[PDB]
DNA sequence: TTAGAGAATTGGAGAGTGTGTTTTTTTTTTTT
DNA sequence: ACACACTCTCCAATTCTCTAA
């Protein structure tokens, strides 16, 4: 009963979390000098869409502030650490 | 009361074996014929004629002849079962609801939604018409025949079967057979994603993917 | 200096209760 | 049988406070 989800640093580190992110980009492409700002958009575009797969509840800036505030936490610390360089 | 699987059995025995000394008496099984022209999709309505089943079991035919609710159902899951056995051809794609239904199977890869064809049952010689004031309440669920002048007649509509919803979100579809006058429609998606997130997305129902009979209302008098 | 655990206050998710909902006979004025 | 309006409850989110890393 009463099973509310929400987005905690457990689920922030699971795999449509962080890694999922370290994926997505890979096959991205961006144009750079005197295009900044259509790169910058098809950015947010995949940052929207992957914020979406990880909690399907709050808007883009209200998880954005959630996120902001969770990665105070050192659980999230010990996926970074493995994020960076390698597992 | 009866284990209507043993009776799906005798009914099937029936539609393979029977033959009516058929085709100039060349004995070609009519109902074989039928389920092959139904397989390859040239019919849609089947005539089951209780006379030829008397010729094997009248005790079926009594049978039938009270609660024939329960042998119409039992009569169409039958021919459901055995129609690929008489199959050897691929139809031509021909209707949008048939596309939909292409997509299903291509996305995939309840019967009610395929199941494209209509049984019907042709009364035995033995029972005489009765007139409109011989129908009393003893009769009710029994099959029966009845003699009169048609009054009025209503157009054709569009009678709901099936009814087919899309989600918003989680790109699913769902399904909700009818069988009251009335029903009451879906509104918010039950799959498994959306649910354990409470995403809360809505249902769109969609009138090329849910299926339609013809539906026609008339009135019979007295002579 | 930065972060986690134990205790207190408060919002709201959820359940329960009470109630509502064409077709026939007779008269009166004025047209005939 | 199927919709509003109202009353009420218990669970657990947010902050205070004390403590260790
Ligand atoms: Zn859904």
């Amino acid at each position: 009963k009463r099973n509310i989800p929400k987005l905690d640093a457990q689920r922030l580190i699971s795999e449509r979390g962080l890694p999922a992110l370290r994926h997505v980009f890979d096959k991205a492409k961006f144009k750079g000098k005197g295009h900044e700002a259509e790169d910058l958009k098809m950015l947010i575009r995949h940052m929207e869409h992957w914020a979406h797969r990880l909690f399907p509840k709050l808007q883009f800036e209200d998880f954005i502030d959630r996120v902001e505030y969770l990665g105070s936490k050192k659980e999230v610390q010990t996926c970074l650490k493995r994020i960076r360089l390698d597992l | 009361l009866k284990d209507y699987a043993l009776e799906k059995e005798k009914v099937k025995k029936f539609l393979q074996e029977f033959y009516q000394d058929d085709e100039l008496g060349k004995k070609q099984f009519k109902y074989g014929n039928q389920l092959v022209r139904l397989a390859h999709r040239e019919q849609v309505a089947l005539y089951v004629d209780l006379d030829d089943v008397a010729e094997d079991d009248p005790e079926l035919v009594d049978s039938i002849c009270e609660n024939a609710r329960r042998y119409a159902k039992l009569f169409a899951d039958a021919v459901q079962e055995l129609l690929p056995q008489y199959k050897e051809r691929e139809v031509v794609n021909k209707d949008v609801l048939d596309v939909y239904i292409e997509h299903r199977l291509m996305m995939e890869q309840p019967a009610e939604l395929m199941r494209r064809f209509e049984l019907y049952f042709q009364g035995p010689s033995s029972n005489k018409p009765r007139v409109i004031r011989e129908v009393r309440a003893d009769s009710v669920g029994k099959l029966v025949t009845v003699r009169g002048i048609v009054t009025r007649v209503s157009e054709v509509k569009p009678k709901m079967v099936v009814a087919t919803y899309t989600c918003d979100q989680c790109g699913a579809e769902t399904y909700q057979p009818i069988q009251s006058p009335t029903f009451m429609p879906l509104i918010m998606c039950p799959s498994q994603e959306c649910q354990t997130n409470r995403s809360g997305g809505r249902l769109y129902l969609q009138t090329r993917g849910s299926r339609f009979i013809k539906f026609q209302e008339m009135k019979m008098q007295e002579h």
